[PDB]
RNA sequence: GGGAGCAAACCGGAUUAGAUACCCGGGUAGUCCACGCCCUAAACGAUGCGCGCUAGGUCUCUGGGUCUCCUGGGGGCCGAAGCU
RNA sequence: GUAAACUCCUGAACCCGGGACGAAACCCCCGAGGAGGGGACUGACGGUACCGGGGUAAUAGCGCCGGCCAACUCCGUGCCAGCAGCCGCGGUAAUACGGAGGGCGCGAGCGUUACCCGGAUUCACUGGGCGUAAAGGGCGUGUAGGCGGCCUGGGGCGUCCCAUGUG
């Protein structure tokens, strides 16, 4: 249904006598392109069962995003731990200038339109959950004001 | 740090120094090669590398690599000095120009000629 | 010196329909239609997975290749474009389009782009009533690209002209069969073009 | 124009003549903490009615000395030696540095 | 000794709100009433009154919150989910008015204090003054 | 100045290929006191000092109060939120 | 690889004709030696720019193709020869060495070396840290410095707004 699509695969590893055996990690992005965007991480002994693993848990966890013409209502600079990313707002024709994962998720996101930067650990898996943290704390003003509201 | 300890102390300048002091911070220097010779490469590879001495027009007097197979440098050749450290061959910090002065450029060389001074055939 | 040699690779390379040549383009391939996959002795193998950086590189080319216009000043554009206030991808495009000898085949003068640039240089070419043969010349809105007065009279002219009338062409273009005068209206606009091409795909390369 | 500042009188050893402490304060260029600095002048006395511990306000004037290029415009406050142990007491523990 | 009570202040909101309290106390002050009615009259806090503390002065801040949540861990929304202050004693910050923050793209706001009063960033540049960057909420 | 015990160095015995050691039998400076130097350490919570704020359960040391408890000041453990 | 040949079309170069702007004032009469008016001289560049006519298909390189990083196969070579910016490649089956085929990237340029900023958020004000990764002083006392609770009033140095000068 949606358009489906992965950062990283990876191999690890586990020793045992005798020798090592493998698994296979799969991060996964999945979005409209128009707000719902998911990801996931799944782990299998083949490589396809892995990716697929991972389409599935990411269908899972969804996420709206609320989109104001293809940018983001403000910037924020959430912190996972270790890793830190920087999402920003910015006019139409700038396009999506991040690094090779929050590009995979903001455009999935159907986001065209915003800066970035990815402070602290570079970690793949660790700045992409933070990108999702990051998205699923974007507010606009009715959100805003509908807590200062308390009606 | 705070602040005031900032306003104080400040933060240290970085600084660094030269990877190659080739000298006058010329990006070539002239010398006459000095000890053309025969070295034994680092720990995981082998096969004995091409190098020679020089005695530069800087005061120095360093070694270098000399690329492509097969050259003709002697005791009291004139060379002019590229530099382009060797991962392989420790302590080279330099790298002769084939082609100029009494350096002969690759014979017969078809690929990547333009890096090894020699002129396109017929 | 602009690109001359095998174009109908650059067709079969981008994958996508490269409209530069005339009638070829429209007849049974434009090299396309025969040989979908790209040049080289491998092409017809299993396609390896592309980069951000495949993308965002080819989606640019392709308009350049499209406009078969230098590397040199088809950046110092972009770089124009983007000082300009406004969507910098579609005003990118824009300034193409403004662009002299693209103007002589939106105009139907010419069978390609590329034979729009001989006609120019040759300078069959007029505007305003003043002969230019420089390709790069910026066309402002409301010019008299007109065939030039000597050149009225020409097999390939006369021929392009005649196969052009009532072909509608170019909302922002005005085409006068008759004295084979032509007018830009005004710098065109985003969906007045149509271009196998994601503007915002070149914006990110040239982010680097 | 013919700048004017103030400051406490730090020395009146000299004939005709005190040394005038100014300080002044001002945001650091890049870590913006308003910082102090300060500056001694020689100014002219000539009457040394102007004493030790006396805050004044001294006037950009024509040079009348090597050092000297400020008068002694006017009496602010006397009686403020409180300052002047500050800068003598400065001074002090410079003597608790070398070696 | 206390260094700052505003800082103090704005931290004792914070940590209150963390923990979802109905309201906390904080020493009075004419300078923290006005940042309090700011920042309750912002929407951000349901108001405050001086209450009494064995005879000491003080502000209870009474405490807004989201709604329940859906999901593991209800944990409301926060009315407040950044509050800090800026121009700390240890470095003053002051500001021209053109210098003055955008705050999260409007969607924040920034108490000044100022030679008019104190008064948010939309308001200093609407009656055109600067000064002391006191903090910013959002 | 003092010197019982212990004990670097030292001597002997044993073990071992060797044993300049671990074990054993001896044994000196020292360890003790006065005055004066030395100023180092895994001088370690490997965690600078002061202040304010953010669940509780239990254990103990020590103060005050009619006291299956209440209220200060310390010493441990388990653990909210939170941090890592 | 439409690439070539071939067909047709245009016409860089070359040949011929014409050929500047830049130059109006100094100066000379009218007026008065003023204001105004009028009259004349001067071009190195240069027979150059440019205009008009005739008019020939008319140089292409250099880097790269293991990952970063766009681009793959064949042969030679066998830790040799050599490559290399880092990671690393070569010890009979190398897309990493060398040649070829093809491909990618720029193009009258392409690569190399040197230097500066960037990336470097790695001297961190913006914007970093110090239990175990580099980093709390062995502990106190205290000097200068830095910082400091609630209320009322004066000053207006910092701070802020305006105008003006300068920039
Ligand atoms: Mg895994
Ligand atoms: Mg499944
Ligand atoms: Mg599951
Ligand atoms: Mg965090
Ligand atoms: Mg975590
Ligand atoms: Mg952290
Ligand atoms: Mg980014
Ligand atoms: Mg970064
Ligand atoms: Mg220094
Ligand atoms: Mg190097
Ligand atoms: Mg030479
Ligand atoms: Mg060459
Ligand atoms: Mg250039
Ligand atoms: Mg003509
Ligand atoms: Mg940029
Ligand atoms: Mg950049
Ligand atoms: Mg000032
Ligand atoms: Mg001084
Ligand atoms: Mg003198
Ligand atoms: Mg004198
Ligand atoms: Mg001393
Ligand atoms: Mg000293
Ligand atoms: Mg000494
Ligand atoms: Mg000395
Ligand atoms: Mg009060
Ligand atoms: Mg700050
Ligand atoms: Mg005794
Ligand atoms: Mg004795
Ligand atoms: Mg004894
Ligand atoms: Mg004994
Ligand atoms: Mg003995
Ligand atoms: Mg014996
Ligand atoms: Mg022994
Ligand atoms: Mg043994
Ligand atoms: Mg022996
Ligand atoms: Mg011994
Ligand atoms: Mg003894
Ligand atoms: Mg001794
Ligand atoms: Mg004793
Ligand atoms: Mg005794
Ligand atoms: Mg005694
Ligand atoms: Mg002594
Ligand atoms: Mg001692
Ligand atoms: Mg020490
Ligand atoms: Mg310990
Ligand atoms: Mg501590
Ligand atoms: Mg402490
Ligand atoms: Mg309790
Ligand atoms: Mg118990
Ligand atoms: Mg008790
Ligand atoms: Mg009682
Ligand atoms: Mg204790
Ligand atoms: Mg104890
Ligand atoms: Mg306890
Ligand atoms: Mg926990
Ligand atoms: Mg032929
Ligand atoms: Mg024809
Ligand atoms: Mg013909
Ligand atoms: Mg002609
Ligand atoms: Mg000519
Ligand atoms: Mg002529
Ligand atoms: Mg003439
Ligand atoms: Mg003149
Ligand atoms: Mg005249
Ligand atoms: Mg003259
Ligand atoms: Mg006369
Ligand atoms: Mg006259
Ligand atoms: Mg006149
Ligand atoms: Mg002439
Ligand atoms: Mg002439
Ligand atoms: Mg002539
Ligand atoms: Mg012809
Ligand atoms: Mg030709
Ligand atoms: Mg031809
Ligand atoms: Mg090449
Ligand atoms: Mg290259
Ligand atoms: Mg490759
Ligand atoms: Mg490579
Ligand atoms: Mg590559
Ligand atoms: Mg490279
Ligand atoms: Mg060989
Ligand atoms: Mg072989
Ligand atoms: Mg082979
Ligand atoms: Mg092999
Ligand atoms: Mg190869
Ligand atoms: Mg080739
Ligand atoms: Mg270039
Ligand atoms: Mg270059
Ligand atoms: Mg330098
Ligand atoms: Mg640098
Ligand atoms: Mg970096
Ligand atoms: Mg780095
Ligand atoms: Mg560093
Ligand atoms: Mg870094
Ligand atoms: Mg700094
Ligand atoms: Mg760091
Ligand atoms: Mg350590
Ligand atoms: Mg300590
Ligand atoms: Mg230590
Ligand atoms: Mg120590
Ligand atoms: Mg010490
Ligand atoms: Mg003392
Ligand atoms: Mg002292
Ligand atoms: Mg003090
Ligand atoms: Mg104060
Ligand atoms: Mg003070
Ligand atoms: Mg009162
Ligand atoms: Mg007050
Ligand atoms: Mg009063
Ligand atoms: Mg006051
Ligand atoms: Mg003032
Ligand atoms: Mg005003
Ligand atoms: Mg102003
Ligand atoms: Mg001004
Ligand atoms: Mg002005
Ligand atoms: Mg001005
Ligand atoms: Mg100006
Ligand atoms: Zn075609």
């Amino acid at each position: 249904d949606f358009e489906e699509k992965m950062i990283l695969i990876r191999r690890t590893a586990r020793m045992q006598a005798g020798g090592r055996r493998f698994r296979f990690g799969a991060l996964v992005v999945v979005g409209d392109r128009q707000g719902r965007v998911g990801l996931g991480f799944g782990k299998a002994p083949e490589v396809p069962l892995a990716v697929q693993k991972a389409g599935y848990y990411a269908r899972r966890n969804m996420v709206e995003v609320p989109l104001q013409n293809g940018t983001i209502p403000h910037e924020i600079e959430v912190e996972f731990g270790a890793s830190k990313i920087v999402l920003k707002p910015a006019a139409p024709g700038t396009g999506v200038i991040a690094g090779a994962v929050p590009r995979a998720i903001l455009e999935l996101a159907g986001v065209t339109d915003i800066l970035t930067k990815e402070l602290g650990s570079r970690n793949p898996i660790n700045i992409a959950y933070a990108t999702m943290e990051a998205l699923r704390q974007l507010r606009t003003k009715a959100d805003v004001e509908r807590l200062r509201k308390g009606e | 740090p705070t602040i005031n300890q900032l306003v104080r102390k400040g933060r240290e300048k970085v600084r660094k120094k030269s990877k190659v002091p080739a000298l006058k911070g010329a990006p070539f220097r002239r010398g006459v090669c000095t000890v053309v010779r025969t070295v034994t490469p680092k720990k995981p590879n082998s096969a004995l590398r091409k190098v020679a001495k020089v005695r530069l027009t800087s005061g120095y007097e360093v070694t270098a690599y000399i690329p492509g197979e097969g050259h003709n440098l002697q005791e009291h050749s004139v060379v002019l000095i590229r530099g382009g450290r060797v991962k392989d061959l420790p302590g080279v910090r330099y790298h002769i120009v084939r082609g100029v002065y009494d350096a002969a450029g690759v014979k017969d060389r078809k690929k990547s000629r333009s890096k090894y001074g020699t002129k396109k055939p017929k | 010196g602009r690109y001359i040699g095998p174009v109908c690779r650059l067709c079969r390379r981008e994958g996508v329909k490269l409209y530069l040549k005339g009638e070829r383009c429209y007849s049974p391939k434009c090299a396309m239609e025969r040989r979908p996959y790209p040049p080289g002795q491998h092409g017809q193998k299993r396609a390896r997975r592309p980069s951000d950086y495949a993308v965002r590189l080819r989606e640019k080319q392709k308009l350049r290749r499209i406009y078969g216009i230098s590397e040199r000043q088809f950046r110092n554009l972009f770089e124009e474009a983007s000082k300009k206030k406004g969507v910098t991808g579609s005003v990118f495009l824009g300034l193409l389009e403004s662009r002299l000898d693209n103007v002589v085949y939106r105009l139907g003068f010419a069978v390609s782009r590329r034979q729009a640039r001989q006609l120019v240089r040759h300078g069959h070419i007029t505007v305003n009533g003043r002969r230019v043969d420089l390709p790069s010349y910026r066309v402002r809105p409301g010019d008299e690209i007109a065939v030039a007065e000597k050149s009225r009279n020409l097999e390939l002219i006369r021929q392009n002209l005649e196969a052009m009338k009532g072909r509608k062409v170019g909302p922002w273009l005005s085409l006068d069969v008759e004295g084979m005068k032509g007018k830009f209206l005004r710098l065109p606009d985003r969906e007045d073009l149509a271009l196998p091409v994601n503007e915002q795909l070149v914006i990110e390369f040239y982010s680097r | 124009p013919k700048k004017v500042l103030t400051g406490v009188v730090v020395s009146d050893k000299m004939q005709k003549t005190v040394t005038v402490l100014v300080e002044r304060q001002f945001p650091h260029p890049l870590y913006g903490k308003v910082i102090k600095r300060s500056k001694k002048y020689l100014a002219h006395d000539p009457e040394e009615k102007y004493k030790l511990g006396d805050v004044v306000e001294i006037i950009e004037s024509r040079p009348i000395s090597k050092r000297k290029r400020f008068r002694v415009l006017r009496l602010v406050e006397s009686g403020r030696m409180d300052l002047v142990e500050k800068y003598l007491i400065r001074r002090q523990n410079y003597q608790s540095l070398s070696k | 000794m206390l260094t700052d009570p505003i800082a103090d202040m704005l931290t004792r909101i914070r940590n209150a709100t963390r923990v979802y309290k109905e309201s906390t106390d904080v020493p009075a002050s004419r300078f923290k009433e006005e940042i309090l009615r700011i920042l309750a009259r912002e929407g951000f806090i349901k108001g405050y009154e001086r209450v009494d503390v064995d005879g000491k002065p003080y502000l209870r801040v009474y405490l807004k919150y989201g709604p329940r949540r859906q999901g593991p861990d209800p944990r409301p929304e926060q009315v407040i989910h950044h509050i800090r202050r800026i121009s700390k004693p240890g470095r003053r910050v002051y500001v021209g008015v053109k210098e003055i923050p955008r705050v999260r793209r409007g969607l924040g706001i920034a108490i000044l204090s100022t030679s008019k009063g104190v008064l948010t960033d939309r308001e200093a540049r609407k009656l055109g003054v600067g000064g002391e960057l006191i903090c910013e909420v959002w």
